[PDB]
């Protein structure tokens, strides 16, 4: 359902990483399958040849944390009036999600069950961000 | 330009923002509205340095670069009992526990 | 106006009412301009208050949002407070 339109209409795009994260650009192919593209280091940009109606999303390359592009989740290349700017930024994560990111970055998944915290938190830590789960949408 | 602060005295912390162009006196009027103590019964500090009333927050070193929402700058506050100002004293926050075996 | 958030160790944090209302749990606790947190120490509660300012400053901003920093030593306890407050 959430997939790229096969328009065959070229659209020049600039991916601008305005985040402190290494960015993984993800293209949703014609079958709705997430296709990863080369990573973007923190303060860098990239010119990419894309197409009108194509669907893109951006995640942190190492942890898969969700990022924003032009203040929303999905980027759709439009008609070049020249190139379309894709401003990738950190969202304002909730304090809980931000904490889970830090705890996950320090503790190996085998050891989440060794932390002195409520049971519901072990499940929240194990429920890592994921493109597939995010694809609902809906 | 907004500057983000922590006004601290003993075990009291006020989280507030002000303009870089606003004065030390204007900050004392903010403290007045909250703590109910007039500006003449107040002394403001940047570390151990007493701040002059007519000086702007920017001139006192509170800039957008250093007085951020996620990392606000500390302003020390001292009250006068009568007569005689009390020494500047800020109670430190609690100590975090030792990092658990799995985090190090 | 302002509200007072008191830590388990007696530190009193005075924040703007609008900033504290960001927490649904706090909003419920005030509905009496003081909230006592018998389980949240000051090194955690001070960071919660920085989060409120960070959230209000950067929500619907369009510019560049910086990372909200969390020292590894504070992470576990901040996570537990965030989970309780639904921050
Ligand atoms: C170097 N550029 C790319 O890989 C872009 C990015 C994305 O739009 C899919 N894509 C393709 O070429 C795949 C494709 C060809 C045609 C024709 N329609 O789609």
């Amino acid at each position: 359902v959430l997939r790229s339109v096969n328009s065959r209409e070229p659209s020049q795009v600039i991916f601008c990483n305005r985040s402190p994260r290494v960015v993984l650009p993800v293209w949703l192919n014609f079958d709705g399958e997430p296709q990863p593209y080369p990573t973007l280091p923190p303060g860098t940009g990239r010119r990419i040849h894309s197409y009108r109606g194509h669907l893109w999303l951006f995640r942190d390359a190492g942890t898969h944390d969700g990022l924003l592009v032009n203040q929303t989740e999905l980027f759709v290349p439009s008609l070049n009036v020249q190139p379309i700017f894709a401003n990738i930024t950190l969202p304002v994560y909730t304090l809980k999600e931000r904490c889970l990111q830090v705890v996950r970055s320090l503790v190996k998944p085998e050891n989440y069950r060794r932390l002195d915290i409520v049971r519901s938190l072990y499940e929240d830590l194990e429920d890592h961000p994921n493109v597939q789960k995010d694809l609902e949408r809906l | 330009m907004d500057v983000f602060l922590m006004i601290r005295r003993h075990k009291t912390t006020i989280f507030t923002d002000a303009k870089e162009s606003s004065t030390v006196f204007e900050l004392k009027r903010i403290v007045e509205g909250i703590l109910k103590r007039p500006p003449d019964e107040q002394r403001l500090y940047k570390d151990d340095q007493l701040l002059d009333d007519g000086k702007t927050l920017g001139e006192c070193g509170f800039t957008s670069q250093t007085a951020r929402p996620q990392a606000p700058a500390t302003v020390g506050l001292a009250f006068r009992a009568d007569d005689t100002f009390e020494a500047l004293c800020i109670e430190p926050f609690s100590s975090p526990p030792e990092l658990p075996d799995v985090m190090k | 106006m302002y509200v007072k958030l008191i830590s388990s160790d007696g530190h009193e944090f005075i924040v703007k009412r609008e900033h504290a209302l960001t927490s649904g749990t706090i909003k419920a606790m005030l509905s009496t301009n003081e909230v006592n947190f018998r389980e949240i120490p000051s090194h955690v509660l001070s960071k919660v208050c920085m989060y409120f300012t960070y959230k209000v400053r950067y929500t619907n901003s369009s510019t560049e949002i910086p990372e909200f920093p969390i020292a590894p030593e504070i992470a576990l306890e901040l996570l537990m407070a965030a989970n309780f407050l639904d921050c």
